[PDB]
């Protein structure tokens, strides 16, 4: 079916982007990871490394 | 499986075609009357074709689905209101010559023009030569022959075409399950398909007697004081008895009484009741007109307008540059697009007209839910019936003390009271009885009663009796004075005036006692009273998807049309006029007439 847009329409009828996550937690090899932003790299000085 | 299915999915695409259609048709008529131009005429003439042929092929496809049995409330009534095509129920040859007889007398109207006898070349229309003359002039020489002419130069070729007219609106009233035209246009109000709710087309003439029955000392002492009032102004051209002439009443036809006022204004040296010069000291402009217009919607228990409207309506006068016909209008063009044409000056008239456009904007809002053909009013007489009570309530003084809009000094007296009464029974109640008369004599001009060569020969000696107007100038068949207005020459009906204005009185009077309210009935606001609001909006939410009467009934509690609020609010009236009419004769006599003596 058509699934055009326009402009004058008004709120619920403008056309939207949505984008999904799939994930999976199940115990596995570990691939996508993140870097934990960063912090500041101190020395000469008793931290938590 | 079964047809009930069938007509539902069938009524969705005709929804969804429609939708789109009067979308497109909305839009090219808000284009030509916004911008006057040829092409704007073309897109609007063909919008308009369009549309037709798309409701002659819903027409015929819907042709084959039986009637049967199905009581889902919506169906049954989208499919009767799509089966009653009435032109194009007889054959093509007779919706031809329908059509030519139509524009006949519709181009006959029109073009009615009359030309002064001292100068052939100096003809005048209808506007704005003779409202002008009748507005302004109040010689009674010069409005006796302005009646004359009009009722004479477009009579005569009206009368058997308007004879033809009555005898086809017969065949096509009657090919249609119906006993006459007037039962056609019954049908609007027609109610079945309800237990305990159920209303009859005999019903109908029978309220309408019994109410104007109640009516008529209303009508009978307005009328005696009128009566006395220009005698006092014509000595010698009003019978202290006798009915008052045609040209006499305010207007040309009896229409409207506004005119009278003036000349039967109780204490004209009172103050009359007039802000203009208030607004102008303030500044102040349109756009802050429907902003104060839409804030007391919002105090009387509305939700704020979307931003679509205000981006899209015009609030004033748009110039010559692209030209725009000045009367009023709202639009509701689907798919949520709201919209108002005026021309707004710095006047109580356009402020009061503005309340009328934007409530009348937001009770076809109110119906946004129900399909295509449920977007309507339940009778022809509600989204006027809306308006009117809007602007009545906007109307009084209190709601402009609140706002600032007069000085608070005013001191509200039982004087203005009295003229502010006067002019609603002139102006409200004064068209009343005669569109009782009109509709009457229409009615029984169809039904087959009235010989042809008697048509006037009853009109005139009911109107010696109904309206207790007297002819001045002798006729014979040949003029056909009682369709000598517009709503006859244009096809429209007459009796949604007198149901507007019984509808508007019940729904103030329910609103007022769902507001609080203590005291007088013209003295009474429906601002910040959120409970009457959505009391009235329960109403205004169910359009025509449901009989008339349980809406009636959701808002004043009866299922029939009474006067009790007509009577409720003009006792002051009723009791001056009693008061002042002590030692003058109450009613009129038949047998007086200016042109025999
Ligand atoms: C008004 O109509 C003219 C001719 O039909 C057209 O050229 C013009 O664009 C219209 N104005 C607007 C604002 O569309
Ligand atoms: C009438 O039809 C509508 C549309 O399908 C439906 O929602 C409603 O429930 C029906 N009414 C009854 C009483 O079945
Ligand atoms: C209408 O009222 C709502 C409620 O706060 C508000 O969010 C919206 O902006 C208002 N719209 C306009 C046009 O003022
Ligand atoms: C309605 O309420 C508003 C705000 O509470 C107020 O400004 C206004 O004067 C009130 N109007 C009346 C008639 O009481
Ligand atoms: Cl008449
Ligand atoms: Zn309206």
């Amino acid at each position: 079916q058509s699934y055009g847009f326009r402009p004058t329409y008004g709120v619920g009828h403008q056309p939207y982007r949505v984008v999904v996550l799939s994930f999976e937690l199940l115990h596995a090899p570990a691939t996508v990871c993140g870097p934990k932003k960063s912090t500041n790299l101190v020395k000469n000085k008793c931290v938590n490394f | 499986s079964t047809i009930e299915e069938q007509a539902k999915t069938f009524l969705d695409k005709f929804n969804h075609e429609a939708e789109d259609l009067f979308y497109q048709s909305s839009l090219a008529s808000w284009n030509y009357n916004t911008n006057i131009t040829e092409e704007n005429v073309q897109n609007m003439n063909n919008a308009g074709d369009k549309w037709s042929a798309f409701l002659k092929e819903q027409s015929t496809l819907a042709q084959m689905y039986p009637l049967q049995e199905i009581q889902n409330l919506t169906v049954k009534l989208q499919l009767q209101a799509l089966q009653q095509n009435g032109s194009s129920v007889l054959s093509e040859d007779k919706s031809k010559r329908l059509n030519t007889i139509l524009n006949t007398m519709s181009t006959i109207y029109s073009t009615g023009k009359v030309c002064n006898p001292d100068n052939p070349q100096e003809c005048l229309l209808l506007e704005p030569g003779l409202n002008e003359i009748m507005a302004n002039s109040l010689d009674y020489n010069e409005r006796l022959w302005a009646w004359e002419s009009w009722r004479s130069e477009v009579g005569k070729q009206l009368r058997p075409l308007y004879e033809e007219y009555v005898v086809l609106k017969n065949e096509m009233a009657r090919a249609n399950h119906y006993e006459d035209y007037g039962d056609y246009w019954r049908g609007d109000y027609e109610v079945n398909g309800v237990d305990g709710y159920d209303y009859s087309r005999g019903q109908l003439i029978e309220d309408v007697e019994h109410t104007f029955e109640e009516i008529k000392p209303l009508y009978e002492h307005l009328h005696a004081y009128v009566r006395a009032k220009l005698m006092n102004a014509y000595p010698s051209y009003i019978s202290p008895i006798g009915c008052l002439p045609a040209h006499l009443l305010g207007d040309m036809w009896g229409r409207f009484w506004t005119n009278l006022y003036s000349l039967t204004v109780p204490f004209g040296q009172k103050p009359n009741i007039d802000v203009t010069d208030a607004m102008v000291d303030q500044a102040w402009d349109a756009q802050r007109i429907f902003k104060e217009a839409e804030k007391f919607f919002v105090s009387v228990g509305l939700p704020n307008m979307t931003q679509g409207f205000w981006e899209n309506s015009m609030l004033t006068d748009p110039g010559n540059v692209q030209k725009a016909v000045c009367h009023p209008t709202a639009w509701d063009l689907g798919k949520g697009d709201f919209r108002i044409l005026m021309c707004t000056k710095v006047t109580m008239d356009d402020f009061l007209t503005a309340h009328h456009e934007m409530g009348h904007i937001q009770y076809d809002m109110a119906y946004a839910a129900q399909p295509f053909l449920l977007r309507n009013g339940a009778n022809e007489g509600f989204h006027e019936a809306v308006g009117e009570i809007m602007s009545l309530s906007a109307a009084t003084p209190k709601h402009l003390k609140s706002i600032g809009l007069l000085s608070p000094d005013f001191q509200e007296d039982n004087e203005t009271e009295i003229n502010f009464l006067l002019k609603q029974a002139l102006t409200i109640v004064g068209t009343l009885p005669f569109t009782y008369m009109l509709e009457k004599w229409r009615w029984m001009v169809f039904k087959g009663e009235i010989p042809k060569d008697q048509w006037m020969k009853k009109w005139w000696e009911m109107k010696r009796e109904i309206v207790g107007v007297v002819e001045p100038v002798p006729h014979d068949e040949t003029y056909c004075d009682p369709a000598s207005l517009f709503h006859v020459s244009n096809d429209y009906s007459f009796i949604r005036y007198y149901t507007r204005t019984l509808y508007q009185f019940q729904f103030q009077e329910a609103l007022c006692q769902a507001a609080k309210h203590e005291g007088p009935l013209h003295k009474c606001d429906i601002s910040n009273s959120t409970e009457a609001g959505q009391k009235l909006f329960n109403m205004l939410r169910l359009g025509k998807s449901e009989p008339w009467t349980l809406a009636l009934e959701n808002v004043v509690g009866a299922k029939n049309m009474n006067v009790r609020p007509l009577l409720n609010y003009f006792e002051p009236l009723f009791t001056w006029l009693k008061d002042q009419n002590k030692n003058s004769f109450v009613g009129w006599s038949t047998d007086w007439s200016p042109y025999a003596d």
